[PDB]
RNA sequence: GAAUCUCUUUGAGUGUAGUAUCUGUUCUUUUCAGUGUAACAACUGAAAUGACCUAGGCUC
């Protein structure tokens, strides 16, 4: 009835669960933490999520979530893969997007240590994330470089200072 | 009785007969129904006492009662030993619907 | 209508369930009726239920449920109109009569419970025309009836009822049940009749008097049941009735004289020293006049007669040897006599009555022809007298030579018996006990016959053969002869192998009586090899054989703890804890009983992980006792080992393995009292989250633990953890359900003599009146009973000032 | 929108306190 | 059901026995009646608040004091006084 | 009891009282009077239409 899956107790400090709210507390019986139900039986469970009040909840969820939440530049040649691995995934998701660039405040970091310097993000995809440390307050840094045509793509940054090579996958970025 | 709601002890004052439990019942606190250390003889009024009816268990009123019976420890100790005459009265309806299941 | 109509077909489909329907079914249904009982009409109610009961094809089993709904219907709506009174009296009332107390009991709450509910003015006026009937059925019904709506409503409302149809000029048969109602009024209060009889006896002495037999003989037999009932007080008054006895006696004869010899023969007893003795001898020539009389009624009025005189202290013994006995035992111990029992009954008490008088040598000595007599029932019989004979005077007067014929007869006829009785067992067993040291030279045959009875082919003669053994064991340890109690118990444990069990259960009992009695050392089989033969039958299912294993290996269990090895020990324990599944009660509990002798002698913790293996079965009857098996060994092999490992058990996640242990921890809390104080301390947070806990379960069988924790843990000067248990069980007064709210009401009540009454009382003075007619309906059940554990307990405590109360008390602040 | 939960949870009944600008107030 | 027809039951015969037993609505009255009839019983038993009260009171013999209690359970007894 | 041969393995009970927990279906408008409630609720009987103005009306 199950399906063979298991459904861990409410203490156990959280493997993907199928629906993750179902649980089972100190006790045996079974738990919906939205609705704050018992269920006996996981038949019951499988009434309860294909009953109306379940519904009501996570739409109510829902809701509750989406209220909140002349000088020296440098250059950049990041090559990537050579029709290795990207020839099992060819149906037109965002397979047309080049890769995107931007700077971000080392203020913010998985482990939060030390920080005060800036990273000319760059990302792909499939790929992983790419940084480059920037200590000078501003390099290359131009003024109107073009004669301001407005396609934003993604920034002012990236139309004006990227190529994608994406006949060769180089990406140049200065 | 303590498990079965619908039987009516009779609570009168005690007499100086002492009542009698039967073989099945022997050996239980009229009030609690506890095994267990008993205390002091229960005491029946007149009116549960006369003929026949004395011979009973004073539990189930049906089977003959051969031992005296006995007010365990805590019932004496709460002062529910001394409420009254402890003989049930009705026969309750568990052992009727057993005897018309069977036949 | 189309709505209304529903509820028409509510009610039909309702009651269809209830006599034709599932079990969970009707169940429901029962709820449903029980609970909507006022919304329906019973106009409704009663007019479609009442027509099934009429007909003559349903059954006990389909009458019996429709009758409880009645009841449960009456006892509700409280007011009904009359024709449904006498429709309800018409269907209940032929129930009284009925052939077997079940079902008189039944139709006999029925009518108590009207009887409040119609009201006393109601009933009376239905019964009026009814006692005039021509029909003999209806009368003999009616006055039963009315008898239990006398004892029901009190009989002094009824009293001018039963005056004025006793004394009724109009009506004759009037007259006739309006007596007979006195004898089932005085059936049923018992000794309570009493203070009444004056009253009644305004009914009977001039009704009494009729010139139609029938009323005359009815009056006679009313004052038999009111002289016995009422026993030596209520003479004063029948002395008025007392004089036309006699001019009754000397003339009527017939089946009158009968009927008159008994209602005298029952004043007998009550009468003062000096008038018994007269009355006695008067009556004593009567009798021996009628001895011939070839009707059944007037033996039994005679032997009530010499029934009741043998207790007049003015008559002496020798002149019962010497006329009134050889009369007696000619006459009434004729053959013919053995063949119907309810005159068995008479003629034997009668004899034993009259053993108090007469020598018991004098009575056994005529009750040993009877014995060597040809016929079997016959036999029987005269084996019955002198049972209970010897029961009652002991064998102290017997001289060797009849101590001899006695054992003789009693070997005779115990040896080509047929119907399975216990009545030679007790009987032949109550003459060993009573002379069991002169017993000894008897003792030889007497054994021989029972070794020649074991080979015997059929089941029966086994069985009552093994039986005689478990009574001589110990009369046999008096006699002294071991090499027969080893000659038996190898002869036994060598037939022991039976295949019928009803025989093989009465073998392991007297194995029984053998081992109790007999050193354990001498014994020859030995113990060691008994068990583990033992272990297999165990297993034989049905009952007595179960039972008496069992009981066996718990003597074993007490006494030779060290013969059979621990891991034979665990076999019987895995045996055990299978085979407490069986249906009967003294199976489980002799099962559970004989946990604490095996854990005593191989170890707690071997048995204890077992235990707990089994709380996870979802059987109830299963986790139950293992609690109770578990609390037994805490008992026995002290707290300390179980405590520790059964906290750890809680800790598991499942449902019935944490109630379990709360149940198995109240179990093991009540059969140690006192100890109990040291062991608090760790289980008040054990307690807290049982008390917490969302289901109603735990909260409910966590206050049971609180009742047999503060019962006799007070006063030993905790007080401080019982202050927290207490604060969180409070909040749980408000809770329904029937199991739960008794044992929390217990809990606090328990709690109120760990707390003492005032700093248990500061709780509840506060919601005691409060404005939400809950609380107040809630707290007030536990201040009713505060009150019955305390009245001047909680005088200090009251909260009353002088501007609190109007009077108060003027006293209470003066100090000197 | 939710119909029946005012009424459960007491909301949109009319009541007044004088002390606040003999304010109203739609539930207790 | 059964069970609560039971309780009814018992809530009158302890309410004979044991006379005041508070059911759901009693009255002021009622239950300071109760309370005034223990207290005074308290009082007047033990020979220790008796003497007490006695000595406390003044009176010339404890009887005075034990009869004045059990006199004062009767409601009109205060008026009684007040006719001296 | 002893002697020989072949092959295999190892090294769904039942009844009596009673709770708990899920799913399905309805939420008639609006006011007054009675019942009821700690207050709600719930239950019981009667009846709002037309017109005007910048959420409101000493409105008709
Ligand atoms: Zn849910
Ligand atoms: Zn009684
Ligand atoms: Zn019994
Ligand atoms: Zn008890
Ligand atoms: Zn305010």
């Amino acid at each position: 009835l199950s399906k063979g899956e298991n459904v861990p107790y409410t203490f156990q400090d959280e493997q993907v669960r199928s629906n993750p709210y179902i649980y089972k507390n100190h006790s045996g019986k079974l738990v919906c933490k939205l609705c704050n139900t018992m269920h006996m039986s996981w038949s019951s469970v499988e009434r309860h999520l294909g009953g109306k009040k379940h519904g009501l909840n996570v739409l109510r969820r829902g809701i509750s979530i989406e209220k909140s939440s002349g000088s020296v530049g440098l250059a950049i040649q990041v090559n990537y893969s050579s029709e290795v691995k990207e020839n099992s995934v060819d149906s037109d998701d965002k397979a047309k997007v080049p890769p995107l660039i931007r700077i971000v405040s080392g203020l913010e970091l998985s482990d939060t240590k030390q920080k005060g310097k800036k990273f000319l993000v760059i990302a792909y995809e499939p790929f992983e994330n790419i940084a480059i440390e920037l200590p000078p307050n501003e390099i290359l840094f131009s003024e109107n470089n073009d004669m301001d045509n407005n396609n934003d793509g993604v920034d002012e940054l990236n139309k004006k200072c990227t190529f994608w090579d994406a006949i060769s996958k180089l990406y140049y970025v200065q | 009785s303590r498990h079965q709601f619908d039987l009516i002890m009779c609570l009168k004052q005690p007499g100086v007969q002492t009542g009698l439990l039967c073989e099945k019942c022997d050996g239980k606190c009229p009030i609690c129904d506890s095994y267990v250390r008993p205390k002091r003889k229960v005491r029946v009024c007149e009116n549960c006492s006369f003929g026949k009816q004395a011979k009973n268990c004073i539990i189930c009123n049906l089977n003959v009662g051969v031992n005296d019976a006995f007010y365990c420890w805590e019932c004496c100790r709460l002062g529910k030993d001394k409420d009254g005459c402890p003989r049930i009265l009705n026969l309750g309806s568990n052992r009727l619907d057993r005897h018309f299941e069977k036949k | 209508l189309n709505k209304d109509e529903k509820k028409e077909r509510t009610l039909s489909m309702l009651l269809l369930k209830i006599k034709n329907g599932n079990t969970a079914s009707r169940r429901t249904s029962m709820r449903i009726l029980t609970d909507k009982a006022v919304t329906f009409g019973p106009e409704m109610i009663f007019n479609r239920l009442l027509p099934i009961l009429l007909d003559r094809s349903l059954e006990d089993q389909e009458r019996h449920l429709m009758i409880k709904t009645i009841d449960r219907v009456l006892y509700q709506l409280g007011d009904l109109t009359k024709p449904y009174v006498h429709k309800i009296l018409v269907v209940a009332a032929p129930l009284l009569i009925d052939e077997d107390p079940m079902v008189r009991s039944t139709g006999q709450e029925i009518i108590t419970n009207l009887s409040t509910v119609a009201g006393l003015k109601t009933i009376l006026t239905v019964m009026r025309p009814d006692i005039e009937n021509e029909d003999e059925y209806v009368r003999n019904v009616t006055s039963r009836a009315a008898a239990v709506v006398a004892k029901a409503l009190g009989v002094n409302q009824l009293l001018p009822f039963i005056n004025a149809a006793c004394h009724s000029r109009k009506s004759w048969k009037a007259r006739h049940t309006g007596i007979k109602i006195v004898q089932q009024i005085g059936i049923l209060l018992g000794i309570g009749v009493l203070n009444h009889l004056t009253g009644l006896m305004s009914c009977i002495k001039d009704c009494l008097m009729d010139d139609h037999v029938p009323v005359r003989i009815v009056t006679a037999h009313t004052l038999s049941t009111l002289a016995e009932n009422s026993y030596p007080y209520g003479i004063e008054v029948f002395n008025v009735v007392l004089e036309p006895l006699w001019k009754g006696i000397r003339s009527h004869r017939g089946k009158v004289l009968s009927s008159f010899l008994k209602a005298v023969g029952s004043m007998i007893p009550l009468m003062d020293p000096e008038y018994a003795g007269y009355y006695t001898t008067e009556a004593m020539r009567i009798i021996r006049r009628e001895f011939d009389s070839p009707d059944d009624e007037m033996k039994k009025t005679i032997l009530l007669v010499l029934q009741k005189c043998s207790a007049v202290e003015s008559i002496t013994p020798k002149f019962l040897r010497e006329e009134i006995a050889p009369e007696f035992f000619q006459k009434f111990w004729v053959r013919r006599v053995a063949l119907d029992r309810p005159l068995n009954k008479v003629v034997t008490y009668t004899t034993v009555t009259l053993a108090k008088k007469l020598g018991c040598s004098y009575t056994i000595d005529k009750l040993l022809t009877p014995l060597r007599d040809e016929a079997e029932p016959f036999r029987t019989m005269a084996v019955h007298a002198v049972t209970r004979t010897v029961n009652l005077l002991g064998t102290a007067d017997l001289d060797e030579r009849l101590e001899t014929r006695l054992i003789d007869a009693l070997l005779i006829a115990f040896q080509e018996q047929t119907n399975s009785d216990s009545i030679i067992f007790k009987g032949f067993g109550a003459v060993t006990v009573s002379l069991d040291i002169r017993m000894k030279p008897f003792l030889a045959p007497i054994v021989s016959t029972i070794l020649n009875h074991l080979k015997h082919k059929t089941p029966l003669v086994r069985q009552h053969a093994a039986d005689l053994c478990a009574i001589l064991i110990p009369v046999i340890k008096n006699c002294h002869e071991f090499e027969m109690l080893n000659k038996l118990n190898i002869i036994l444990y060598e037939s022991l192998g039976e295949v019928y069990p009803e025989v093989l259960g009465s073998i392991i009992n007297a194995m029984y009586c053998i081992t109790s009695v007999m050193d354990l050392d001498k014994l020859q089989p030995p113990i060691n090899q008994i068990l583990p033969t033992l272990t297999p039958i165990l297993r034989n299912k049905h009952r007595k054989v179960e039972v008496n294993t069992i009981k066996f290996v718990g003597l074993i269990g007490k006494l030779a703890p060290t013969y059979a090895p621990p891991k034979e020990w665990m076999r019987i324990c895995f045996e055990l804890l299978e085979l407490l599944k069986s249906t009967n009660k003294e199976i489980r509990r002799s099962a559970n009983a004989t946990f604490g002798f095996i854990a005593e002698a191989i170890g707690p913790h071997d048995v204890l992980v077992a235990l707990l293996n089994n709380l996870k079965v979802q059987e109830r009857q299963l986790r139950v006792c293992t609690a109770v098996a578990i609390g037994i060994v805490a008992k026995v092999c002290g707290p300390y080992n179980v405590l520790p490992v059964i906290m750890n058990e809680y800790t598991t996640p499942e449902t019935n393995v944490q109630n379990g242990v709360l149940k198995a921890m109240s179990f093991m809390f009540e059969y140690i009292g006192n100890m109990s104080k040291d062991y608090i301390y760790f289980i008040t947070p054990l307690l807290e989250d049982a008390l917490t806990d969302r289901d109603l379960v735990h909260r409910q069988t966590a206050s049971n633990v609180i009742t047999h924790l503060a019962l006799n843990c007070s006063g030993t000067g905790h007080e401080d953890a019982f202050i927290h248990l207490m604060n969180l069980l409070i909040p749980n007064i408000f809770e329904t359900s029937p199991h739960a709210i008794m044992r929390i009401l217990e809990g606090l009540e328990a709690l109120s003599q760990a707390l003492g009454p005032g700093l248990f009382m500061n709780y509840i003075w506060a919601g005691l009146f409060h404005p939400a007619k809950n609380v107040r309906k809630a707290f007030w059940r536990v201040y009713n009973n505060m009150y019955v554990m305390y009245q001047d307990a909680m005088v200090p405590f009251y909260p009353v000032t002088p501007d609190n109360n109007e009077e108060y008390i003027e006293e209470l602040d003066l100090v000197l | 929108m939710p119909y029946w939960l005012y009424k459960l949870h007491g909301l949109d009944r009319e009541y007044r306190c004088e002390i606040c600008s003999n304010k109203v107030y739609n539930g207790r | 059901m059964a069970e609560k027809q039971r309780q009814l039951k018992l809530q009158k015969i302890y309410k004979q026995k044991y006379i005041g037993l508070g059911d759901e609505s009693t009255t002021r009255e009622q239950w300071q009646r109760n309370v005034r009839n223990d207290t005074l019983n308290t009082l007047q038993g033990h020979s220790a608040s008796l003497e007490y009260v006695s000595l406390s009171r003044g009176d010339l013999s404890i009887r005075d004091t034990r009869i004045h209690l059990l006199k004062s359970m009767s409601p009109g007894y205060k008026a009684y006084l007040r006719e001296e």
